[PDB]
């Protein structure tokens, strides 16, 4: 699972077999780190009109 | 069922009869109107190509 974002800690409780989180419209919202099994929240890198 | 349009009513008409209200009721009707959408802009290069 490739992407680009601000990774953070999170309070989300994935089930022990689950690896990725998705929001309502397919967009990835979290991942389990595969070495230390914490759930990282994913948020996109900041962008906007100038 | 075949729907009914409402109560059928022969208005009590004749060439010399008038009906006049002896009392009234103040009514407060509520009318609701949309005025504005949520404003959106899309970076179409970021949407198409990520
Ligand atoms: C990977 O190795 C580290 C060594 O500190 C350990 O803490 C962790 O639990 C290990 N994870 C797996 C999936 O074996
Ligand atoms: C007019 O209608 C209201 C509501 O039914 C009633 O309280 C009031 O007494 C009536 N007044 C007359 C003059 O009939």
């Amino acid at each position: 699972l490739t992407g680009t974002g601000v990774l953070t800690e999170s309070n989300k409780k994935f089930l022990p077999f689950q690896q990725f989180g998705r929001d309502i419209a397919d967009t990835t919202d979290a991942v389990r780190d595969p070495q230390t099994l914490e759930i990282l929240d994913i948020t996109p890198c900041s962008f906007g009109g100038v | 069922y075949t729907m009914s349009l409402g109560v059928e009513n022969s208005v009590a008409y004749s060439n010399n009869s008038i009906a006049i209200p002896t009392n009234f009721t103040i009514s407060v009707t509520t009318e609701i109107l949309p005025v504005s959408m949520t404003k959106t802009s899309v970076d179409c290069t970021m949407y198409i190509c990520g």
